[PDB]
């Protein structure tokens, strides 16, 4: 429960997309769940966290992302 | 919000069929999808508010649907008042 934490992506067109993840799930697993949602594709596309780039080996706990925050996409 | 639409109908229909009802269905007031990643499958949830005349009386109702997969790609899992 405290294990999961609720996470918005945000793009450039105004698009917010919600997740519910565990905080030590790599968050490739949510970038490519948001491509598929928004028929995207990866090569093509960048996330961002707090002006950031992020690695889709890193999870939100080593982020230290919390409940309710924004990773923001945008065009590669 | 028309792919939105078609979900709440199916809650109000779903109320009605799980509890002998003949509710109203009006339109969606508020809808959050949230897409759960927390298990080996991927589901998403709806979370809508939506009001529908019970005996013609306007009233503010919450309904969840779970569903499999992403949208893009069904069950009634709650349905009540505020």
């Amino acid at each position: 429960n405290n294990d999961h934490i609720n996470l918005k992506v945000a793009g450039q067109d105004g698009s917010v997309v919600q997740f519910k993840i565990k905080r030590h799930t790599p968050l490739s697993k949510l970038m490519k769940a948001y491509c598929e949602r928004q028929g995207l594709s990866m090569r093509q596309i960048r996330f961002r966290f707090d002006g950031q780039p992020i690695n889709e080996t890193d999870t939100p706990a080593q982020l230290e992302m919390e409940d309710e925050d924004t990773i923001d996409v945008f065009q590669q | 919000s028309l792919e939105i639409e078609e979900l709440a109908r199916f809650a109000v229909d779903e109320h009605n069929k799980k509890e002998n009802a003949l509710l109203e269905f009006v339109r969606v007031v508020k809808a959050k999808e949230q897409i759960d990643l927390t298990q080996e499958w991927v589901f998403t949830m709806y979370y809508l508010t939506l009001e529908a005349k019970d005996g013609g009386k306007k009233k503010l109702y919450e309904a969840k649907v779970w569903v499999k997969g992403l949208t893009n790609w069904k069950e009634l899992q709650e349905f009540k008042p505020v």
